[PDB]
């Protein structure tokens, strides 16, 4: 991204150095000593603070600070202050709101960070638990549960790969520079791989629990559009859906991506293309359950007021119901989708990802809670082994 | 009329409660040491491992 | 086995408000339920009223709602029925039926087939 | 020329209950007082059978107990295995709501009924290895409860007309006619000696037939309440059954009176299922609360609960040798325990 | 989608602050 | 040796499992009904819906043992042919409706004759000119309303005996037949699929 680029930059500088120097010839009667120096090359005249030097090039700001000229004390070089490691008073300082401005959105980014850390930590706790107490009795394990564990376990995995690819990145830029040898292996290959693996794992996760969600979606439609029950169960075409259709789409991303413009880690979109192949199984799987989710509101309000008089308690169902199918389908980030990540401002921009990992790092923890803890057939299940745990 | 068999139907001419109570305590006792439900039976014996 | 005996029938005048009561003997009384079904001359059996255990769901039919007046008793385990309002076209056979269904009210007592927990009927007339 | 006759029946019945009263002068309870109680026993499911899609309402174990058959309302009945878990044979049911099911002793015939006055008969070897239709039974004026066999030959069938049978194969209808009953025959077992047999009604009461006589001689009035199950002691000179009020009664064949209650107030659901085991000891009888128990014969203590069951309990089984418990219920699951 | 751009955001400052790191130890 | 156990049963179980899934899946599809009230087994497809009808009428009218069985069917068919006789209806649907058995099961019901064929109410009623008629829809006809007021005030009857023991586990489904005497079935359909529609509806635990 930029430390390859800064990288060829300053070897650029480095051996354009070299050439100077030997092009140069060496001095023959001077008055202060003439050494090398790392940060900037320049050989001139015997002055003290009265050459003229431009800033280098080799930074990631360049034309900020060009017009600026800064005046350094010729023995040795940095011998002014008498010092050999020391450094004079007058740099190429970068601006002043500059700092600050990064300042703030790293604590952003650490708040923000910390708080999807615990929601995801509280959703993995809540599914893990729920996978524990449900399906290792063998007695309500039908195709609908055996869905909901699917989804559950695609859930895990995406959280496991967020935290992987976060534990790891927080480990591999965790540590400064000291060396030339050290940021040398940074750069290189080799070390690369787990971050490239990590991030094709992390879209392959979220990927398949977005079509998990349609696959719940068509389950739900396909129940609720039939008069009569499904002859056989039909676990091919939903599982091909669920795990199949992810690996159709993700992996031409890598294999093109990859082959067209290499990324130090693979988490870093420079091309909205590449961006949009990826977009596009999300934005199949929010359209169609949303129709999904209309047409199911549409059949209960038509089934609540026929055989039951409203009497002004079918507003409470209603909004049980809506409140209890919103985080399972998936519906709430519709609002959020309808505006591209491309065209948007910095403070509406931050406040749709606030909004967004606010909403989708307790999506885990609310739909386990929900279908755990409010559904009837486990916490009745539930209470017959605490009977059975009593009378022994 | 219709109660016509219950006047042949009294033979029953019981003997004693406690004589039919000792037998039944003596047909279980006699079973018992060969009765797998009174004790577990070592599954090296056992088919259902 | 179950013993329903009841008395108190006989020819009266109309207007008399004469009590009858039907014995129940040999099964726990509050633990089932007790039901009145009367069978007129040349007719099916009709059901009459129902009481429940608690004593609280008590209904009667279309023609004998308001007059007819059921009470229970635990310590005397025996049904009241207080008939009023005597008509010629009420009279019949009163059955002090059971059912036989341990706090549950599925039970079948209206048909006219003869049951196993009712008893031998008693001749009503004004 | 009514009343005399109901008064002079009344009469009789009290004298013989004054009678009763007067000859059971002791209790059993007083007799199995220096019994060592069997204590806690555990009880698990050695293999879980899976496979149908109804409920099923009975079941009867094989003579070498290693083949089992059960009933379905899907119209299939399915052999299972008792060693192993895979399945033997597959008998499409014409009937649709078939209530119960008979294993020969020999092995060679099984039975069904229910819903539809006709007992089909099927038999289990042939050439081709497909199982047959023997013949169809159509003599019966209401649905039928169970089917039991006297012997190879020999089949004996309870309808709902208030009836008895006594079914032949050569024949093709009934031998003798048993009448006498008030109330809807729901269940009836064999004795050890296959001479005596009994069978209980919705009237509370319980009729001792003979199949040569055809002649009843005992009746006990010892209920309250519909009698579902019923099964003999090993010995075969007694019988327990257990009715709707949660309760279970010990008969005694030679002695007309009641020798042991069962009863117990922490439990109000219904007993649908009586089993015996091997020696006696224990009594097996389902219930209602999705779960079974086991009651001493001796001291009428709850010694063990066979709980793990989806829906109520429908049909128990327990083998001739005592080798094992099986039990079913309304779910398509069939558990073995030990 | 919502969590790819904020990872991507984050490397990007992570770069960025990496290079500024660089910077100051070449000012040493 | 014994190694044949293994080498015959092991296939021998698996042939007759691939025709378990087909008759589960013939089984599945078909819907149970059954007749109760006013030969023996009627199979007929409607729009393209496997219909298994059971009514049943060998046996004496004494349904308190084996109307247990009735648990895995669809819905209950009930005819009330009234064209006394109304309370062992009543009775009947009262002991249906409070049965433990039977909770889980809905009721049809049919308030008109069953022999589709072309009157006495105060009598058997103690309240009858104490009733008001519904805001329903009116009659094609709209002759004689009067005879129409006992029809209604009986479908109350039945909706406030199913709705006194009818939360959530089941409902019922009152019509009037004998209107058009062709359209019978469709009606039934539409009571089914609404039943389906609910039973999903309380598995997904949205109603
Ligand atoms: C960017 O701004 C850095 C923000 C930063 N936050 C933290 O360091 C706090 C969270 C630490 C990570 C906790 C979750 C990851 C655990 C990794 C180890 C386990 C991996 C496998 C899990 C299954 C702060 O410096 O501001």
């Amino acid at each position: 991204q930029v430390m390859d680029f800064l990288f060829e930059k300053w070897k650029l500088y480095g051996d354009q150095c070299h050439h100077n120097l030997s092009l140069l010839p060496p001095p023959t009667e001077l008055v202060c000593n003439r050494t090398f120096d790392k940060y900037s090359c320049w050989p001139d005249t015997p002055a003290n603070t009265t050459a003229n030097i431009s800033c280098p090039w080799y930074l990631p700001w360049h034309h900020k600070v060009q017009h600026r000229f800064v005046f350094k004390r010729c023995g040795q070089w940095v011998r002014g202050p008498r010092g050999q490691p020391w450094r004079d008073a007058s740099q190429c300082q970068m601006d002043g709101e500059e700092i600050e401005v990064q300042k703030e959105v790293a604590k952003m980014y650490s708040s923000f960070q910390v708080m999807y850390t615990v929601g995801y930590s509280l959703s993995l706790g809540a599914l893990l638990l729920a996978l524990a107490i449900l399906g290792g009795l063998s007695k309500l394990h039908c195709t609908r549960n055996a869905i909901h564990a699917n989804l559950f376990a695609s859930f895990v995995l995406k959280a496991s790969s967020v935290l992987v690819i976060d534990g790891l990145l927080r480990t591999r830029y965790s540590q400064k520079i000291g060396d030339d040898l050290s940021v040398s292996t940074w750069l290189s290959d080799g070390a690369v791989a787990g971050c490239r693996v990590a991030a094709v794992f992390m879209q392959y996760g979220i990927v398949a629990n977005y079509c998990w969600l349609l696959v719940e979606g068509l389950y739900l439609h396909n129940l609720l559009g039939l008069a009569t029950l499904p002859e056989r169960s039909f676990f091919s075409l939903y599982l091909g859906i669920g795990w199949g259709a992810p690996m159709l789409f993700v992996v031409p991303w890598a294999v093109v991506k990859c082959l067209f413009e290499n990324v130090q880690c693979w988490t870093s979109n420079d091309n909205m293309g590449f961006w949009w192949i990826l977009r596009f199984p999300v934005f199949l799987a929010i359209l169609i359950n949303f129709f999904i989710f209309v047409r199911i509101v549409q059949l209960l309000v038509a089934k609540l007021r026929a055989r039951q008089m409203h009497h002004t308690d079918y507003k409470f169902r209603l909004a049980k119901s809506t409140l209890t199918l919103i985080p399972l389908l998936g519906v709430h980030e519709v609002v959020f989708a309808f505006v591209t990540d491309e065209h948007a401002q910095g403070t509406l921009r931050s406040a749709k990802l606030f909004f967004d990992l606010f909403l989708s790092s307790f999506q885990g923890l609310l739909v386990a809670v929900l279908y755990c803890f409010l559904n009837k057939e486990v916490q009745s299940e539930l209470r017959r082994r605490w009977h059975r745990w009593r009378l022994g | 009329k219709l109660v016509e068999q219950l006047k042949m139907e009294a033979n029953i001419d019981r003997i004693k409660v406690s004589k039919a109570a000792a037998d039944l305590m003596a047909y279980c006792e006699a079973h018992a040491k060969e009765d797998p439900l009174l004790t577990p039976v070592p599954a090296s014996e056992n088919p259902f491992r | 086995q179950v013993q329903l005996q009841e008395s108190g029938g006989g020819l009266v005048q109309p207007g008399g408000s004469l009590r009858l009561s039907c014995a129940a003997s040999g099964f726990t009384f509050s633990n089932y339920k007790m039901n009145w079904v009367r069978q007129a001359p040349g007719k099916g059996l009709e059901w009459v009223s129902d009481i429940s255990q608690s004593g609280a769901s008590i209904s009667y039919t279309g023609s004998v709602k308001g007059r007819f007046t059921i009470s229970r008793d635990n310590a005397k385990n025996t049904l009241y029925l207080q008939m009023n309002s005597l008509k010629p076209e009420d009279t019949a056979v009163y059955y002090c039926a059971r059912c036989p269904a341990p706090f549950t009210r599925d039970c079948f007592d209206v048909t006219s087939t003869t049951y196993a927990y009712r008893g031998q009927g008693t001749q009503v007339t004004v | 020329e009514l009343d005399q006759l109901r008064q002079e029946a009344e009469q009789l019945k009290n004298q013989i209950r004054d009678a009763r009263k007067a000859c059971a002068d002791a209790t059993l309870s007083q007799i199995t007082n220096n019994i060592d109680p069997v204590g806690r026993i555990q009880m698990r499911t050695r293999r879980t059978l899976r496979g149908h899609l109804a409920k099923i309402y009975a079941m009867h174990w094989g003579t070498d107990s290693r083949l089992l058959v059960s009933a379905s309302q899907d119209g299939k009945l399915i052999i299972w295995d008792s060693y192993t878990t895979n399945k033997v044979h597959a008998i499409p049911l014409r009937s649709s709501w078939v209530m119960t099911c008979a294993y020969a002793p020999s092995g060679n015939y099984v039975a069904c009924g229910g819903l539809d006055n006709i007992c089909s008969i099927y038999n289990l070897k042939t050439r081709e290895g497909n199982v047959r239709v023997s013949r169809e039974l159509a003599g019966h004026t209401g649905y039928l409860s169970c089917c039991r066999f006297l012997d190879d030959n020999q089949i004996v069938t309870s309808s709902g007309d208030t009836t008895c049978a006594l079914w032949d194969i050569e024949t093709g209808q009934q031998t003798t006619t048993f009448t006498g009953h008030t109330g809807d025959v729901m269940s009836l077992s064999l004795a050890p000696d296959t001479r005596l047999f009994v069978s209980g009604a919705c009237d509370a009461s319980a009729k001792l037939w003979d199949v040569r006589e055809g002649m009843c001689r005992q009746t006990f009035t010892g209920h309250e309440s519909d009698i579902n199950a019923i099964c003999f002691f090993p010995n075969g000179n007694a019988f327990a059954t257990g009715s709707d009020d949660a309760t279970c009664r010990l008969f005694d064949l030679r002695a007309d009176q009641e020798l042991m209650t069962y009863s117990h107030d922490n439990i109000i659901c219904g007993i649908t299922s009586v089993s015996f085991s091997k020696s006696g000891r224990l009594l097996l009888a389902g219930y209602d609360d999705f779960n079974c128990n086991v009651w001493d014969a001796l001291k009428a203590d709850r010694a063990g609960v066979l709980a793990g069951h989806d829906n109520r309990v429908s049909c128990l089984g327990v083998t001739d040798d005592g080798m094992a418990v099986a039990t079913g219920s309304w779910d398509s699951f069939l558990k073995i325990w030990n | 989608h919502a969590q790819g751009t904020f990872t991507s955001d984050k490397s990007k400052y992570l770069d960025e602050r990496a290079a500024q790191d660089f910077v100051q130890w070449l000012l040493d | 040796d014994q190694r044949n156990e293994e080498k015959a049963q092991r296939e021998a179980n698996k042939k007759i499992e691939k025709q378990l899934q087909k008759d589960k899946q013939v089984y599945r599809a078909t819907h149970r009904l059954l007749l109760l009230g006013a030969i023996f087994e009627t199979k007929f497809q409607v729009d393209k819906v496997n219909f298994h009808m059971f009514d049943v009428g060998a046996q004496r009218d004494e349904r308190r043992k084996w109307i247990q069985c009735f648990n895995d069917v669809t819905a209950i068919i009930f005819v009330v042919a009234s064209s006394n006789r109304l309370q062992a209806a009543l009775k009947l649907f009262d002991s249906i409706w409070n049965n433990k058995w039977l909770r889980d099961t809905s009721v049809i019901l049919f308030l008109n004759k069953q022999d589709l064929l072309a009157s006495k109410i105060e009598d058997y009623f103690p309240e009858f000119a104490r009733y008001t008629t519904p805001e329903d829809a009116t009659p094609e006809p709209g002759e004689d309303p009067r005879v129409t007021r006992a029809k209604y005030f009986i479908r109350d009857e039945f909706l406030r005996i199913s709705t006194a023991s009818g939360d959530g586990r089941h409902y019922c489904y009152p019509h009037f037949t004998c209107a058009v005497d062709t359209e019978n079935i469709r009606r039934v359909f539409n009571d089914c699929r609404d039943i389906i529609q609910r039973m999903h509806l309380r598995q997904y635990e949205l109603l």
